[PDB]
């Protein structure tokens, strides 16, 4: 288009690993046409990462299905409601982030319905407790919500979902009503809900969780009572409860 | 003698933001950025959770969120000069020093406020910024020209009111591993959370408190010395 050029492609192609990162460069909707090109000259480029540029919904309608791309960072543009809506057609893609865009609770309905998608990265994009109903209902296999305002109501419809091993959610308002809905889950096996409103409450639970290995509590108001508690749990090898209020 | 956004970027670099322990990369880990700087930072990270030393003072409650936005010049130059002093906790032969996306922005305002050519151009505000459903859940410095002033909660700042020339300092960003041109003393349209920025809620300015005149500056010595 008019800002991206042959210089910004070849040094953001990464021949070693075929990735092509293009992230800080002012790309807009008219440098997508280019960019799909380069990648059909270059099929062995699966991995793109797009962060941290000024692309919108018009600019993900010229990318979608154009490429072979399974991996997609778009996160930080402004793609919204409709950009995720079009990015949930793609044939190809498989982890996508889409962090950072306001794609909102219309945005990540459509996501969560495309059966294609294992890994979401969604950070900070206005969802709430009704795009995390959306989420419930999806076949993804590990999602981050961090800076989401999920709640209880949003995380307790998680953690219905069988199909969820790997769950991020930090600073999404989550107190021990949803923590203790997400312990009793027997699938997940990496869990991070730091910076919520967890307490001690809820460690017996996750003392009793037999499916966790990996547990972040870090930022909320567990004691040193609950830490004793969590540290019963031996299955969690990593175990994470920097900056609770402990002794 | 005016001083460059250049050289208050190079006065922040001194202070080796991306030498901190950011302890709350165990709760975001997906904001490590695509850097070498965000990799190293991954890794010193994991050394720190596992060595028993973090769980000791002050270092333990240096990762805690510090809630309570402080309202006096003097407790961030406080807040920077205590997180800089030497310590016995080494990682690999290096110093220890603990921030998180809450209290990280303090040091910064600290290390401004503590210039005297920054206090006589330049406002030093702390802003709550990312927001989501009432809450600011990511801290923020700003460098504001002097005679602009900044709405007070429950007003919010926004993209329409925010002052021309105002520079922005996220020194949890350089935490996180993004380079001082998307992070340290840059317009918001270099910033590397531009995305959360609006709205914002002001929790302190540097104008409003009647503290500032009486606070002292050149507290500090610069972290580092400028490589040639």
């Amino acid at each position: 288009g008019m800002v991206l050029t042959l210089s910004d492609l070849e040094k953001g192609y990464d021949k070693n690993l075929n990735q092509l990162s293009l992230s800080f460069l002012n790309l807009r909707d008219n440098d997508i046409p280019l960019l799909c090109e380069f990648l059909q000259n270059h099929p062995a480029i699966t991995s793109l990462d797009l962060s941290h540029n000024d692309i919108t919904a018009n600019g993900v309608k010229l990318f979608v299905n154009k490429t072979s791309v399974s991996s997609l960072n778009i996160s930080h543009n402004n793609i919204g409601p409709e950009g995720a809506q079009w990015l949930s057609e793609d044939n190809h893609i498989t982890t996508l982030d889409v962090s950072f865009n306001e794609i909102g609770d219309e945005g990540v309905k459509a996501l969560a319905a495309n059966a294609k998608l294992i890994t979401l990265y969604a950070l900070y994009n206005k969802i709430t407790k009704v795009g995390a109903g959306y989420l419930a209902q999806s076949n993804l296999k590990k999602i981050d919500l961090c800076f989401n305002s999920l709640e209880d109501e949003g995380v307790i419809a998680l953690a219905s979902n069988i199909n969820i091993k790997e769950l991020i959610a930090s600073a999404c308002d989550v107190s021990d009503i949803g923590a203790i809905e997400l312990a009793k889950n027997n699938q997940l096996t990496l869990l991070i809900l730091g910076k919520n409103a967890i307490t001690d409450k809820s460690t017996l639970h996750f003392a009793n969780n037999t499916s966790l290995s990996t547990l972040h509590l870090g930022s909320n108001q567990i004691t040193a009572a609950g830490k004793k508690i969590l540290e019963t749990n031996t299955r969690i090898t990593d175990l994470d409860l920097i900056g609770n209020p402990i002794e | 003698m005016a001083i460059a956004p250049q050289q208050i970027q190079e006065r922040l670099k001194q202070e080796q933001y991306q030498k901190f322990v950011v302890a709350d990369i165990g709760n975001f880990p997906h904001c490590l950025a695509q850097t070498p700087e965000g990799i190293a930072s991954g890794q010193r990270y994991q050394k720190y959770s596992t060595n028993s030393l973090s769980r000791t003072p002050p270092f333990s409650q240096w990762g805690a969120p510090q809630l309570l936005t402080p309202k006096s010049a003097q407790e961030y130059i406080k807040f920077a000069q205590q997180r800089n002093k030497k310590s016995s906790f080494k990682i690999d032969g290096e110093a220890v020093r603990v921030s998180e996306c809450s209290n990280f922005a303090y040091h910064s305002a600290g290390v401004l406020l503590d210039d005297p050519q920054i206090r006589t151009q330049y406002d030093v505000a702390v802003i709550g910024s990312m927001h989501s459903n009432g809450r600011y859940l990511h801290n923020i410095t700003l460098l504001v020209p002097k005679g602009s002033r900044l709405p007070q909660p429950p007003q919010q700042l926004t993209a329409e009111v925010f002052p021309i020339g105002t520079l922005i300092v996220d020194p949890w960003a350089v935490g996180m591993g993004h380079p001082p041109e998307q992070a340290l003393a840059i317009p918001k349209e270099q910033f590397a959370y531009n995305r959360s920025l609006f709205p914002a809620t002001v929790n302190y300015q540097s104008a409003l408190d009647e503290s500032l005149t009486s606070t002292r500056t050149g507290q500090l010595t610069p972290y580092t010395g400028t490589p040639s």
